[PDB]
RNA sequence: GGGGAGUGAAAUAGAUCCUGAAACCGCAUGCAUACAAGCAGUGGGAGCACCUUUGUGGUGUGACUGCGUACCUUUUGUAUA
RNA sequence: CUAAAACUAUGUGCCGAAGCUGCGGAUGUAUACUUUGUAUACGUGGUAGGGGAGCGUUCUGUAAGCCGAUGAAGGUGUGUU
């Protein structure tokens, strides 16, 4: 049995979230989190946050016990951008996209 | 009834010992691919490699006719800017002759994977001994 | 009476897509690589239906030569045999029989080398 | 047999109006049968 | 100055097959029972048996 | 036990019990079909080769009935000059089951 | 932001909210793939996996192998660089 | 590759195309003949272009009918003609 946390709208782009994301696949949630805490990406900050919350979820919502718990499951999906605008030499413009992500972790015995 | 291929589990080699002392290099060679090949068995698939193998004994010994010993030439290119090298029949023979043996036979055979392994059960030998008597070869006599 | 086309187009397209799973790359999900691709391989299908009875052919006989020098013929002559001695076995079946069946293409072989003198 | 339903013109009263430019299989596709490259290929083609 | 095709989504990958990261080297400090990033001073402040800002 | 027997344009090396499609026949689905020009019959040490049919061997098949084959696509194309053809096409063919062997 | 709980006929009807296609981007499983040269298919074809069956069955994959220079337009003529 | 795997001459075989024949199927024209179904024959590579026959889409009548919450349209698979 999985238990799921979504964290939906992370303001990272995917493709650097996803290195993040297979530092930490079918891991231990002790070594994922040993992992996360002593990284120096900015992806980290953010799987962590949601590695967090499923492991509250799957001890509150489903009585499991953290000590043998597992990164089961672990995906970065894209979400939406942001569209803007970026003045460039002799009246040119360019288009910025702000790319947003949602980061799946599941949690299981 | 359909048309079966060789399964290549199925499929048995068998060793072979031909003594190349005085014959023609691409008159023997034919016969070499052919067997290589399997062209020689009824169990035959083009895509299938059911050949035999071919040990060559005294390859030094291997003659070509009118004046080729001197004109017929070998060539390479190092593929740097003016490294093209050239050799002799007679040259190459007395230096190399098992590469005679796998240029005359190489270029008999096919030209791809299938074409590799094929070749790989050729073993050229310039003494009158090789080193597989555990196999035990049986002579052909060609 | 306007009419909107996008039921029967993404019908179509669909359909395209579907005989073309398998293929690399955009061949098997860009309509326009899709369509293209599935048009060539169907004139190559149409083309190797002609092929293959030429490559059966010459299967069928490169195993008969094989069985034909083990009987100290050659397809050449085992073949002119064979027709002379009024016998009409064709090669699909004389190739089943020299690779399945050695002693009774020893008697054929006999026949064609009988009919031969 | 006198319905709304079973009402049917005489045969070779009715045909069917051609439709140019609709695909290789109609026969009067890419061109719609006025050739190539010319003053008459054009739109409102055709000399006094 | 510019690419003639368009990359492959597989050549993309390729090229990023050396993308991954590394963990680091992290060990457990006896005298305070803490995981801190080896030879380096934890979170705390210790280090190798000995106290910074008590 | 197997012989060589002609049906079709086509020869077929069969043998007892065996189920081929040959080409279609007007036989209906429980006929049971001879053939009489059987080409050759072996049955171990014992060759009967017909030059061309042997003597008095004689082949009973059963019609299992009839079917077509998988759908074929043809596709015409000539590039760059705006033809295109395309056709379907299913084989007719008789199923039979070889019921003896006389040879 | 989410997980439960609750509402509701329905919550992958939860407000970026009917349906929710494609391109495009993930993850999981099966098979293949690190000695081999090209429009990426096609004809054949071993092996493996899973379904089923006592199959000359089905589904996925595809070692190896013959053949094979996209489409359109314009042209006397285009793989055309 | 050298008494050839060259050349000249002669012969006996064989390979070889989508040509021809075999088997099965479709179709155009014509002729017979039921009086519209079968035979028989000849035909069935195609650009521009000419001719013939059809599929599908929205809307009107038929339709105050017929199908539909025991699930329409649409979407996504599978099997089949
Ligand atoms: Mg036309
Ligand atoms: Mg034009
Ligand atoms: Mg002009
Ligand atoms: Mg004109
Ligand atoms: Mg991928
Ligand atoms: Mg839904
Ligand atoms: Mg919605
Ligand atoms: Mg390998
Ligand atoms: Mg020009
Ligand atoms: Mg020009
Ligand atoms: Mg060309
Ligand atoms: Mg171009
Ligand atoms: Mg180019
Ligand atoms: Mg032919
Ligand atoms: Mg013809
Ligand atoms: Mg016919
Ligand atoms: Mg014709
Ligand atoms: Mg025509």
């Amino acid at each position: 049995m999985e238990v799921t946390a979504k964290l939906r709208g992370a303001a990272i782009s995917a493709q650097k979230a996803r290195l993040v994301a297979d530092l930490i696949r079918g891991k231990s949630v002790a070594h994922a989190l040993n992992i996360l805490n002593f990284s120096n990406k900015k992806a980290a900050v953010l799987v962590k946050k949601a590695l967090e919350s499923a492991i509250a979820n799957a001890e509150h919502n489903n009585s499991l016990d953290v000590d043998d718990l597992k990164v089961s499951t672990i995906y970065v999906d894209e979400g939406m951008s942001l569209k803007r605008i970026m003045p460039r030499a002799k009246g040119r413009a360019d288009r910025i996209t702000k790319r947003t992500c949602h980061i799946t972790v599941k949690v299981g015995v | 009834m359909k048309t079966l291929s060789a399964k290549p589990a199925e499929v048995q080699h068998d060793w072979f010992v031909v003594d190349a002392t005085g014959k023609t290099l691409g008159r023997l060679a034919t016969e070499i691919a052919r067997r290589l090949r399997g062209k020689h068995k009824t169990s035959y698939t083009p895509h299938v490699d059911a050949g035999d193998y071919i040990i060559v004994i005294n390859a030094e010994q291997v003659q070509v006719t009118g004046n080729k010993a001197l004109d017929k030439k070998y060539y390479r290119h190092t593929e740097f800017p003016g490294g093209l090298k050239e050799t002799n029949f007679e040259k190459l023979v007395a230096h190399k002759p098992e590469e005679i043996f796998e240029r005359a036979v190489k270029g008999m055979l096919p030209k791809g994977p299938l074409g590799y392994a094929m070749i790989k059960k050729m073993k050229v030998y310039a003494g009158s001994e090789h080193p597989h008597a555990a196999q035990q070869p049986q002579v052909l006599d060609i | 009476a306007r009419v909107k086309r996008g039921v029967v187009a993404h019908r179509r397209h669909k359909k395209i897509l579907a005989r073309a799973k398998g293929y690399y790359g955009a061949r098997s999900r860009v309509y326009r690589v899709a369509f293209q691709a599935v048009i060539k391989a169907g004139q190559y299908a149409y083309r190797d239906r002609r092929q293959k009875k030429r490559q059966f052919r010459a299967l069928w006989i490169a195993r008969i030569n094989a069985g034909a020098r083990q009987n100290g013929l050659s397809y050449s002559r085992m073949i002119d045999g064979l027709k002379k001695a009024q016998v009409i076995i064709d090669r699909r079946v004389l190739a089943d029989i020299a690779m399945h069946d050695a002693v009774a293409f020893a008697a054929l072989a006999e026949k064609a080398k009988g009919a031969l003198a | 047999t006198l319905r709304l339903n079973e009402l049917a013109p005489a045969e070779g009263a009715k045909r069917e109006h051609r439709r140019l430019g609709r695909g290789i299989g109609s026969g009067v596709g890419k061109t719609g049968g006025r050739g190539i490259k010319g003053q008459k290929s054009r739109k409102s083609g055709g000399v006094r | 100055a510019v690419q003639q095709n368009r990359k492959s989504r597989s050549r993309r990958d390729m090229r990023r097959s050396h993308d991954a990261l590394t963990e680091n080297a992290l060990t457990v400090d006896q005298a305070t029972g803490e995981t801190h990033r080896r030879h380096h001073v934890t979170k705390d402040g210790f280090y190798r048996g000995r106290q910074l800002f008590a | 036990m197997y012989a060589v027997i002609q049906s079709g344009g086509k020869q077929h090396r069969v043998v007892e019990g065996e189920t081929l499609k040959v080409e279609l026949l007007k036989a209906e689905s429980g006929a049971t079909i001879t053939f009489d020009d059987v080409l050759m019959v072996v049955n171990g040490d014992n060759i009967q080769i017909g030059a061309p049919v042997v003597a008095g061997a004689k082949v009973t098949a059963e019609v299992i009935g009839h079917g077509r084959h998988d759908k074929i696509r043809i596709i015409k194309m000539r590039r760059r000059k705006h033809y295109r053809k395309q056709q379907g096409h299913r084989q007719w063919f008789t199923e039979l089951k070889i019921t003896g062997i006389s040879g």
